[PDB]
């Protein structure tokens, strides 16, 4: 038998679901057909309305304390929770209900992990990360906007193989994917180390792949696997394609000033 | 009960609720009323989420806006970034270099293909395809069907279909049906034979594996997919052919992009378009021509993909507005005209100073107001039946000169057809596609499957759920073809000696006018997208988005006129009122993006 996954959606853009299906190793097809049982997921599921909601009860009963709750997006607390409505009720009520009997909870992406764009100032819906609402369950944060596809499926693969949560850092992120800053192994580091920087877009330095620090790159303060694992089966990552990291896996990255404002105190990242 | 736009709305019948609407992006609730014969006589579209990006953007730097609004949606990923940079560039009088234009067009067309194909197979197909019926299918007859539907597709042997069928069989036999759990399998609303179902489910699996390849085009130019990076003034992916290895774009990277484009063209031509033509033919033969809604009268798009940059007369999907089903008169659409695009909130969870009027988006206001009408059944936090006489959605109500319009690929294809018949040469390819498709649906496919020939015109065939689905597939094909040409133009320009990718003359806010306004429009996968910005002292004064699903999914306006979703559901019989198969089939034909609609 395959471990049930109930994949809930709060306030979100659905980019985490999309990233998930880009996975090449393993293929999402193989994850869905041979690894997990994806029993609830609004994006892909055949059933709607009453038939969809009835699945939750059935899986929770049959697999009590032996299903994974995956959460994409987050619950709003303003508007009496009705800035995100499921089955005529606030999303937060569904989240809490499904969370109570989960074996483990995966907070997909920066939405579930931290709050992300809807939680940026002034946060009109009081969108709140999952770990601030569910306080009595094991949660793994898999941040990024969205996370890398193979990181998402990598977490699932570990959990299914070992029936354990992988080792987490103090922020609740898996060390196997989030131990390095972008800047640690970024291929532009030799330019950073030599003070070789892009100063204006498409200057001669940019055409030579010089470091993007002075164009606002937040790689020095951002933990993710982008510089090594890279994106879409190792095809590229933001810096390789010419734009600085915007810090999309870090808590509160929308409210650290302009993406194009450089980090201060360059000497601390040498 | 009341009449509007030729629809006789009546809420006296049996009320049916569908919440959540699944196999869409984001959150929607749908309610309908059906008459004594299970025919829908009222429909209510409720957007059930809001995040408030327009509010969040206030006071921020226009150069950062694209990244915020990109996160409106990870499905139509990048189209908001494109609208944003266009809006800021329009505000600040910035002309981007040719290579940046071409790379943006390639990225846009890559999104079109990916979004369209994934939608059809992974969200829409299960409304037409019975997966349990596919288990009954005979592999050899499926092979023979595949050869008739698309001769050129190399994956066609009986053994191949047998292997696929076997994996599906043990999956279902396991007792853990996953995404197929509690489905509406066996409903009389399903009409395909087993072998067509097996063919389609096989292509669902093929498309799921292939779709990840196509987006590598985004990854090269924009670093990642979902959410590739954009830039005010151009693109960040600087060019060097040669130290070429160190530049974001070199010839090797461009050759990789071309290889991906070529694969896309094969998929659209051999898998996607043929499947939609075949499925459409079979449901046409069953008489399922419901779901036309507003497509039969009022359609709109801003127009997109000019052959010559900044020259709108050369749009390869030429736009405008059609009213009252008169395809001989296309009205020009101006997104700058305060009297054209306007949004009402009379029946939405927002407030204006005066809700009897619609606001043009440069004057738009986004203040939440979650309140339910007196005739609601249930409570503020436990709705049993929504009261559509009052405020019932997080989606605003966009109208054009007061008219309710349908937007999307179907709208663009009707507009293209109308333009082509006015003499517009830029629309010749979509006209060719439509005439080809009608001939296949009416004559060629029926002849090959031993069914009677029909004589539907495009005027009769296009305004329908089948037509809406067809237009999406044809648009995917056309977009693949267009970016193939864009790629050649890009490489030619670079080899001619123009390597420029960014205009930075007005990158620094010290160079900007102290006040400015701009608009950026995009033919997004689901229809007409616009971002309207006001800039003051280097900061965002106002930022308003009107998104395709905002148009299509909108609630009623001040005059009580219905939007595209609500109109499309009207007058549709349901086989079983508590199985929303027909509701899903038609709603899904719009490819609803609810996070987009509400932002
Ligand atoms: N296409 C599209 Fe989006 Ni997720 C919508 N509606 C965009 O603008
Ligand atoms: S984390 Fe980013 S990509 Fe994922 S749902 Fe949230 S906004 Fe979208
Ligand atoms: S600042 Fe950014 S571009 Fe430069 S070396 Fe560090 S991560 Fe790479
Ligand atoms: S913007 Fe995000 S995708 Fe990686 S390079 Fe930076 S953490
Ligand atoms: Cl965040
Ligand atoms: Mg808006
Ligand atoms: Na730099
Ligand atoms: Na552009
Ligand atoms: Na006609």
């Amino acid at each position: 038998p395959r471990t049930p996954v109930l994949w809930l959606h709060g306030l979100e853009c659905t980019g985490c679901s999309e990233s998930f299906i880009r996975s090449a190793h393993p293929l999402a097809k193989d994850v869905v057909l041979s690894m997990i049982s994806l029993d609830y997921d609004d994006t892909l599921m055949a059933a709607a309305g009453h038939q969809a909601e009835a699945i939750l009860e059935e899986i929770m009963t049959k697999y009590k304390g032996n299903y994974i709750l995956a959460v994409e997006g987050n619950p709003p607390l303003n508007q009496d929770g009705m800035s995100c409505i499921i089955g005529g009720r606030p999303f937060i009520e569904q989240l809490k209900y499904v969370a109570k009997d989960a074996k483990a909870i995966i907070s997909w992406g920066s939405c579930a992990s931290w709050g992300c764009v809807q939680a940026a100032k002034p946060n009109p819906t009081q969108a709140t990360p999952v770990h601030k609402v569910i306080t009595d369950k094991p949660i793994i944060k898999v941040p990024g906007c969205p996370p890398i596809a193979e990181v998402m499926t990598g977490v699932i693969t570990y959990m299914l193989t070992f029936d354990r949560i992988p080792e987490l850092d103090r922020q609740g992120r898996p060390k196997m994917f989030y131990s390095q800053r972008i800047h640690d192994k970024c291929y532009r580091r030799p330019h950073f180390d030599a003070g070789q920087f892009v100063e204006e877009w498409d200057d001669e330095s940019a055409r030579k792949g010089f470091c993007l620090y002075k164009m606002g790159c937040k790689g020095p303060t951002t933990y993710n696997a982008c510089s090594t694992t890279r994106w879409n089966e190792g095809t590229s990552f933001p810096i390789q394609s010419g734009h600085g990291c915007i810090g999309c896996s870090e808590d509160g990255f929308w409210d650290k000033g302009s993406f194009y404002d450089r980090l201060t105190g360059i000497s601390q990242f040498g | 009960a009341y009449a509007t736009q030729g629809f006789n709305l009546d809420d006296r019948g049996r009320r049916i609720v569908v919440d959540p609407v699944t196999r869409i992006e984001g959150h929607m609730r749908c309610e309908v009323n059906v008459d004594a014969n299970n025919v829908i006589r009222n429909a209510v579209s409720t957007g059930t989420m809001w995040r408030g990006l327009e509010v969040i953007l206030k006071g921020r730097d226009p150069r950062d806006a694209w990244a915020f609004v990109e996160r409106i949606c990870g499905v139509c990923t990048g189209c908001h970034a494109l609208a944003s940079v266009r809006a800021v560039e329009n505000a600040l009088d910035i002309r981007i270099p040719k290579n940046a234009h071409l790379i943006r067009e390639i990225m846009a067309k890559t999104l079109q293909v990916h979004d369209h194909a994934v939608h059809f197979y992974h969200l829409h197909a299960l409304d037409w395809v019975d997966v349990m019926s596919a288990l009954k299918a005979d592999p050899k007859r499926t092979s023979e069907l595949q050869q008739l539907v698309s001769p050129a597709h190399p994956l066609s042997s009986a053994g191949y279909f047998r292997d696929i069928q076997n994996r599906l069989k043990r999956f279902v036999e396991s007792g853990q049906l996953g995404p197929f759990m509690n489905g509406y399998w066996g409903s009389k609303a399903y009409v395909l034979p087993p072998e067509a179902n097996l063919m389609a489910v096989t292509h669902y699996l093929e498309a799921l594996d292939l779709q990840k390849e196509w987006v590598k085009i985004h990854t090269i130019f924009g670093g990642k997919n979902p959410h590739p990076n954009y830039l005010v003034g151009g693109v960040p992916c600087a060019i060097n052919l040669d130290g070429a290895a160190s530049a974001p774009v070199n010839m090797e990277r461009l050759s990789f992009v071309k290889a991906r484009i070529d694969e896309i063209i094969e998929f659209n031509k051999n898998v996607y378009v043929p499947d939609v033509l075949a499925i459409g033919t079979l449901y046409k033969q069953a008489g399922w021509l419901y779901g036309g809604g507003l497509a039969a009268t009022n359609v709109l798009d801003y127009g997109e993909y000019p052959n010559v940059a900044y020259n709108k007369s050369t749009d390869q999907l030429p736009g405008g507005a059609i009213l009252n089903g008169n395809w001989d008169e296309v009205f020009p659409v101006d997104p700058r005209d305060s009297q054209q695009v306007q949004e009402f909130v009379s029946h939405s969870w927002y407030k204006y100073a005066d809700e009897s009027v619609g606001l043009h988006p440069w004057d738009g206001v986004t203040e939440p107001n979650y309140v339910l009408g007196a005739n609601t059944k249930g409570t503020r936090t436990r709705i049993e039946q929504i009261d559509e006489s009052a405020k019932y959605s997080w989606i605003k109500s966009p109208r054009w000169r007061g008219h309710a319009m349908e937007v999307g690929p179907l709208s663009r294809y009707i507009l293209a057809y109308a333009h082509a018949r006015s003499g517009n040469k830029y629309a010749e390819r979509p006209k060719e596609q439509l005439e080809y498709s009608a001939q296949m649906i009416n004559s060629a496919i029926p002849k090959a499957l031993g069914l009677p020939e029909t004589q539907y015109t495009l005027k009769q065939l296009l305004p329908s759920t089948i037509g809406r689905t067809l237009a999406r597939a044809l648009e995917s094909q056309y977009c693949g073809e267009m970016m193939h040409s864009d790629w050649h133009d890009l490489v030619a320009n670079i080899r001619a000696g123009d390597t420029a990718t960014a205009n930075v003359d007005k990158w620094d806010p010290a160079t900007w006018p102290l006040q400015a306004k701009g608009v950026g429009t995009v033919a997004a996968p689901r229809g007409a997208l616009g971002h309207w910005i006001r800039i003051k002292d280097g900061r965002i004064e106002n930022y308003q988005c009107v998104v395709p699903t905002t148009w299509n999914g909108s609630p009623r306006d001040y005059k009580g006129q219905i939007g595209a979703f609500e109109a499309s559901l009207m007058n549709t019989p349901m086989v079983n009122p508590e199985q929303p198969v027909e509701i899903l089939r038609t709603l899904h034909s719009f490819d609803p993006c609810l996070a987009c609609s509400t932002h």
